C-alpha cells in the first residue's frame, strides 16, 4: 500500500494534501489515455463518497482497495 | 466509467518502482 501512499503525493502538485480536477488531469494524461475532462470528472465523481467532488485519503484508500 | 484508469497511474507508480 506504499505506492498507493505516495501516489497521492505525487498527484498532488500544489501541495494541499488533495486531489483536484486539473491535478488528477495532467496525473491521468501523461499516464497515456487521455480522456476529456468529463471523463476526467467523471473518475473523481465515482471517486468521491464524502460528497465534495475531491479525493481525499480515506477516499482514495477506499476507491482503489474495495473489499 | 474510467474508475479503473485511477488504479493505472497506481500501477504506473509500483511500475516507477520496479523502473
Ligand atoms: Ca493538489
Ligand atoms: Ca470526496
Amino acid at each position: 500500500e506504499e505506492e498507493i501512499r505516495e501516489a497521492f503525493r505525487v498527484f498532488d502538485k500544489d501541495g494541499n494534501g488533495y486531489i483536484s480536477a486539473a491535478e488528477l488531469r495532467h496525473v491521468m494524461t501523461n499516464l497515456g489515455e487521455k480522456l476529456t475532462d468529463e471523463e476526467v470528472d467523471e473518475m473523481i465523481r465515482e471517486a468521491d463518497i464524502d460528497g465534495d467532488g475531491q479525493v481525499n485519503y480515506e477516499e482514495f484508500v477506499q476507491m482503489m482497495t474495495a473489499k | 466509467r474510467a474508475a479503473n484508469l485511477w488504479p493505472s497511474p497506481l500501477m504506473i507508480k509500483r511500475s516507477k518502482k520496479n523502473s
